[PDB]
């Protein structure tokens, strides 16, 4: 496989090949107090 | 800050679980009021088996979602010239995609497809030379086909032919800002309380493209389509997606509606 | 996820005995401008406790015809205490927030409020929005199109933004801590509102016959970790 | 000159191609990347957030009211409350949700779904309801007895206002089509099943209390959900260039 | 032949491209590079040199006189001497300066500006003036009181003939547009502020001396100034090939 | 010599300062009479904060400013031939740029764009072969389309077609001098006190380009545009930029004016 | 990245990629006697 | 930056008690032709003190209608002392300069002169310049278009060239040291003028009623580090 | 296929170009270089006479 740059500016580069995902916690559970799955949420 | 974001390349496996008869563990009980999404997992609601899941997550990355050309402009010359303001609100598809993020930084690949058409809009097999000049704000804009501005000693120009493959150039992240904004709850200038200056990020406007035919066509005209492809995408703060039709090219104005999906007879009939 | 809380900022202390945890937008608490992000070269002003405290706004009544109400930030406090003074006298402003929405009824009432803070929430249901709706002041403005969120999106998907719910059977308050968000290191506090705070009723207020029917909704906001640049004379939009 | 032989494909403009191309401003230097909260790297982070389902899609329901499932004191037992197809990408209650908008941007999906329900009656209003997921094979169940033979959860009203019903990924194939368009592709082959709700006992209220209350319906993707093959969202269209 | 596939872009003539091309005179040998004083490597070296501002751009002022700010013995206090927008790339007093000609060759700018003033009255003529920089938000200040609430310098006439007023870079964004063209781009978004001059005390002269004297206005870029995105200077044009 | 020139790749940072009440340090006091530019810095005039400034300085380098193609010639054949004298005073944009330096050395990239046009100047889709020959001073210049000089055994020629991509060649730094001069306060020859021989650097004239069509066109003609791009730029002694219009192709003659910017009502109104 | 020459003469080479600036002192302060910022210019 | 100076070259010494530092064009003092830059193969002549001294030119009166005056170099001294003799007898010349402009008034006068030395300053305000303006001799010539610098540029931007100001309240003189500048190792001193020295009034001469009104401007120039090649008989343009 | 992008200049015939081109007689073997007096390498040798 080959990924070598021909042009001067990075805008000429091809698409990024690092397509992963990350933990959605900052969106799905942005709370201060931890609420474990095994526990009741409101105590 | 407080919540960390780990990185992964495959969706989560399923591991074998067993039955549970207890008063200490109640994973099914939740409280949506907190602002949190349920955290009850498969393994806790039913007895599961082991499943080594290798399904990938690549095609939903910002780069895989945004990384492909889409139409942003289409027009014909009138007198061998045409001036288009660089803005992506004319065509709704790529527009609705960009508005899924609040802020974003990205480079772009512009592909230009041109061909000659007669007065009745019927394509002609005619190879003619054309020029595309990027005129930043503050630079003198050409009045017509042969004005002096097409000397283009500083402004970038691309000259190709309708018989050559489509033209294409890459463009860097050019805003004065640290990211482009796709939602802006503010005004364009100080001392203006007018609705006509609301919701426009002026730093998102970097000029215009002026197209011409190097020499005059006799009875025909240049038909141009500009495609744009985001590259190296970086985005922040995902937004609630567009659920109503676009009306204006420059603003998000819309017409209220009372439902999104079509109705059905009974809530108990699937 | 405890159900009680005390919030103390400056010379003001707030308490609730029926909360439902506390949300921190995007998992980020308010932070100051770093030297590598900054561009304005002048030494900033940092008011401290004079501007970073709790300001209570005039209450809104949860009427029968109630669709919701919104406040823009920093617009809503643009004229309160030393926070507002500092906002007017400086060209540039940066800052986070601590929001506490209040609404108690009784165990004989039922109703549910969505309490959401949206970054860059445009009020674009009109071709030429009126300044009184984009910048409604401390009294805020009423919702006319809650289903389409006043911006052409689905109210139901507004949960993609930092939020809590005030479900009368469960809690009498919602608490949110918001960080500064913008595509800029700083901006003008009079020409741009970074956040919008909306309280929209999704389940109507109901109660057992004869119960109190006059139910207010009070909003209390506190600037947090603020800084200002570009001092001159006072100016408003 | 180095001997070359150009091949089929030459000159073509494939919108998904990925070549390096000369930059228009070779020496340009962009502004710095500053610290901004809430960065997203993959859209799977977004479909994992719960959003409201427009479940009450009936003539009588307009606006905000289409998000409310109606409960009320019964005078009969084992009755049905609601029913819906769990398929996330087809037209109906789920198309205006986050999960739906994104499922509709792709042609295939896979994964368990998170269906969370929150009760909004008064603190004194009690009740027990059974929520069930019926796997493919026939039609939605006709009575509670048939429904409870599938995957279910019995929900008890109380301080913890909500309950989750996980519709686990049970499929013959690793992926399903996002549409069930049948007249051409015969994609009804992919139907994922039904989700029905029934009274387990009854909704009981004290004297003079409201005899009807509301349930809100949340939906999100589980951690093992993924989408494949991007396609244009069918709900975004226009008749001509915007003015 | 090596298999190749040509792509979109082929054959195009991009004026900013940067390829290696065959030389017409392959074996040509240029004359030597000799020692010549004053080499310049970057044009930022040039905009850092102070040049005169055509500040007195009024009907009554012609030629050399447009460079002179007029002072004169007052019989009233706190009065205004001059006012101007600090924006270096827009039409007006600054467009014929070095800073301006070059700012007008680019689309965006950033940095602190150097505004130096030199007094030219007689050795016996004294005075104190206040020069202020008012950041964006409203209009130019209306009186000395409003002006002194911003960034200012109080200047005392004496042996040291001049004084500098640094208009520091105070902006929301890292860069600003060089034009404030509003009707299209709504670029008035970028206005950088005003610079006003007022009498701090008064210009006092001995008997029979000139009661009016002149101030010359210098401007340059500070060391943290930079420009981005080259574009054609708007002031250079023609109607046809030159004879 | 005495003043050294350090090299840098980013503009200067801002470091935090504090107040000052003193009689020893007066940075604000200057003396423009000396010939020096003020040296009062940000940190000394106001209380500043720390700012790590990384804004680059690349696009203002000689190479980034000059390094792009610009129009230097445009013409049509008359009898299937045309002779152009290589001089850049015809078109003002690139000319005004070069005249920002007093002396400069640079290589050049010439791009030639050609197309056929009829008598009414309407472009034709006609692919014809054309020849461009560089004729140095002292070499015999072709009188017409088929003279013997087009054998071109020593003179460089380029032969391409109006249907092929534009032609392009690189040219070395060719003057007899050690740099090209863009201002010359002298005469072209000894014993000449005439105004017609003033201000022209003869060593800046290296010949002419003669264009022809290899075979005669029937009723049409070759329309040619020559672009030139400076490369590897070296310059000395920056000059006061052009502030008045060009009139003559070969000299800097101009028409006096009494103002540069437009007037305003009052000097006290911004 | 790649920067390799194909042609014989250096005039064929691509644009120089060394775009920096230098101290403007020879233009902004070409004086013999040093005049420190903290001092008065004329003494 | 002292305010006094003494300049001694050859048998001539100049002094001033109200200077404003000394400028060295482009930071480079005059230097001789190096062996790697040279092309003319003959051994050069180096007059030394006979030609490298101060020559004072006839004074010009700062009148009311005064626009400025200019001298071309080496034209202005092309006929003075042994410097001029050497200039005529040789085909080639190379050299630097030391310039001292003088203009004293009193503490009861006000006025400001720009004293600039411009490399290759073309007098092109006419289609066919007259030899009497391009090469005005030791008497120099008067400015007709000072605002456009006689070359189509802005007078205000002439500060991009080596200069000083004579601001009557501050100094009575300007001093400049210029190096040789050209795109050649050497050139002809009769066919090309490398530098032009202009004195242009930007703030008019004014004074308290009754003060002396006759104010001259004297220019004194010295060749420095000169060398000549190509000896033959004397020749002028 | 290796991705390529042809540029301006393509197809042109510059009389001073210098590319390698296929030989018409690939395997041809020229006669030997024999000893001949008076070889010249540069024409500067000639103008010095
Ligand atoms: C010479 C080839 C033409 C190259 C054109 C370069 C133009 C520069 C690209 C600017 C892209 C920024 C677009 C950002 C935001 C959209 O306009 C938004 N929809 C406006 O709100
Ligand atoms: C065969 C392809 C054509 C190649 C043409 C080569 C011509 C040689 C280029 C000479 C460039 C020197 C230009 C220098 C200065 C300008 O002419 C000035 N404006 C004249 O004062
Ligand atoms: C009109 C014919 C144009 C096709 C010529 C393109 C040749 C391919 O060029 S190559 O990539 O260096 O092998
Ligand atoms: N600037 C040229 C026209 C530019 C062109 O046609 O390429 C002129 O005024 O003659
Ligand atoms: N030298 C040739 C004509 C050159 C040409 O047409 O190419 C002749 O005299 O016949
Ligand atoms: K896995
Ligand atoms: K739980
Ligand atoms: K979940
Ligand atoms: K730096
Ligand atoms: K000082
Ligand atoms: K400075």
């Amino acid at each position: 496989y080959t990924n070598i740059n021909y042009y001067e500016n990075a805008a000429s580069n091809s698409l990024n090949k690092q397509d992963f995902t990350q933990d959605p916690e900052k969106f799905t559970r942005p709370v201060v107090d931890v609420m474990k799955e095994a526990a009741v949420p409101l105590k | 800050q407080v919540i960390k974001s780990a990185v992964r390349s495959t969706v989560e496996n399923t591991v074998q679980s067993t039955h549970s008869i207890t008063t200490e563990a109640t994973p099914a009980l939740q409280a949506a009021e907190t602002g949190a999404t349920s955290n009850a997992s498969d393994e806790s609601m039913i007895e599961t088996r082991n499943v080594v899941n290798t399904h990938g997550v690549a095609e939903t990355s910002l780069e895989a979602f945004y990384g492909r050309a889409g139409l942003v402009a289409m027009f014909s010359t009138d007198g061998g010239i045409y001036r288009w303001y660089i803005n992506f609100g004319e065509y709704v598809q790529l527009r609705a995609k960009l508005e899924l993020l609040t802020y974003a930084r990205f480079d772009m690949e512009f592909t230009i497809v041109a061909q000659v058409v007669n007065a009745q809009s019927k394509v002609q097999d005619f190879n003619v030379d054309y020029q595309v000049m990027f005129v930043p704000p503050g630079a003198s804009v050409p009045e017509n086909q042969d004005s002096y501005q097409w000397q283009s000693s500083c402004n970038p120009s691309v000259i190709s032919n309708t018989g050559l493959p489509p033209a294409r150039v890459s463009v860097p992240f050019m805003s004065s800002a640290n990211a482009y904004s796709f939602s802006y709850d503010g005004y364009t200038q100080f001392g203006d309380a007018s609705g006509s200056s609301y919701g426009i990020v002026p730093s998102n406007y970097l000029g215009m493209l002026v197209v011409r035919t190097c020499e005059d066509l006799d009875g025909t005209r240049l038909r141009v389509r500009v495609y744009a492809k985001p590259k190296h995408v970086k985005g922040w703060i995902p937004r609630s997606p567009r659920m109503t039709p676009y009306k204006s090219r420059y603003t998000g104005v819309y017409t209220d509606t009372t439902k999104f999906c079509a109705n059905r007879a009974r809530i108990t009939t699937a | 996820s405890d159900r009680v809380a005390q919030l103390t900022l400056g010379n003001s202390t707030i308490t609730t005995q029926e909360a439902a945890n506390i949300v921190v937008g995007y998992g980020r608490w308010p932070t100051s401008l770093r030297d590598t992000d900054a561009t304005a070269v002048d030494k900033p002003t940092q008011p401290g406790v004079s501007a970073e405290r709790f300001y209570t706004l005039p209450s809104v009544q949860w009427t029968n015809s109630f669709k919701g109400h919104y406040w823009k930030l920093p617009d809503a406090l643009s004229e309160l205490g030393l926070f507002g003074q500092n906002l007017q006298f400086h060209y540039l402003y940066r800052g986070g927030w601590v929001i506490h929405v209040q609404c108690n009824a009784t165990k004989f009432h039922q109703g549910t409020l969505l309490v959401v803070a949206t970054p860059e929430h445009k009020i674009q249901s009109a071709e030429s929005p009126a300044f009184a709706r984009t910048n409604p002041g401390e009294q805020g403005a009423a919702y006319q199109f809650p289903f389409t969120f006043e911006d052409g999106t689905a109210l139901g998907n507004a949960l993609i933004y930092p939020h809590q719910w005030v479900n009368l059977r469960t809690n009498n308050s919602a608490t949110l801590v918001l960080p500064y968000v913008n595509a800029l290191p700083m901006d003008s506090g009079i020409r741009h509102n970074n956040w919008t705070l909306s309280v929209i009723p999704i389940v109507p207020l109901e109660y057992a016959a004869g119960a109190t029917t006059y139910v207010p909704i009070t909003v209390t906001i506190a600037p947090m970790c603020t800084e200002y640049n570009g001092l001159r004379a006072a100016v408003t939009q | 000159g180095i001997p070359t032989l150009y091949t089929p494909g030459s000159g073509q403009f494939l919108t998904t191609d990925d070549f390096q191309t000369p930059c228009m401003l070779p020496k340009f230097q962009p502004t710095p990347v500053i610290d901004i909260p809430g960065e997203v790297k993959n859209f799977l982070e977004v479909v994992q957030v719960e959003s409201l389902v427009e479940i009450n899609n009936v003539e009588s329901a307009e606006g905000v009211a289409r998000y409310r499932i109606p409960l009320n004191v019964q005078d009969a037992m084992d009755g049905q409350i609601m029913a819906l197809r769990v398929d996330p990408g087809i037209d109906g209650p789920m198309q205006s949700t986050l999960l739906g908008v994104f499922t509709r941007y792709y042609a295939q999906w896979s994964g368990s779904l998170d269906f969370t329900f929150m009760f909004c009656g008064t603190f004194m209003t009690t009740g027990k309801v059974i929520i069930a997921y019926t796997p493919p094979g026939g039609d939605q169940p006709t009575n509670r007895r048939q429904a409870m033979l599938g995957t279910h959860v019995v929900w008890d009203f109380g301080l913890q206002s909500s309950i989750t019903l996980v519709v686990p990924w049970i499929s013959s194939g690793h992926f399903r089509g996002t549409t069930l368009e049948n007249t051409i592709y015969k994609y009804r082959y992919y139907e994922a099943g039904y989700i029905t709700m029934w009274y387990q006992t009854n909704m009981v209220v004290p004297p003079n209390f409201p005899t009807t209350a509301s349930i809100l319906m949340f939906v999100a993707a589980q951690p093992n959900f993924s989408l494949r093959i991007l396609k244009d969202r069918p709900d975004i269209s226009q008749e001509g260039a915007l003015q």
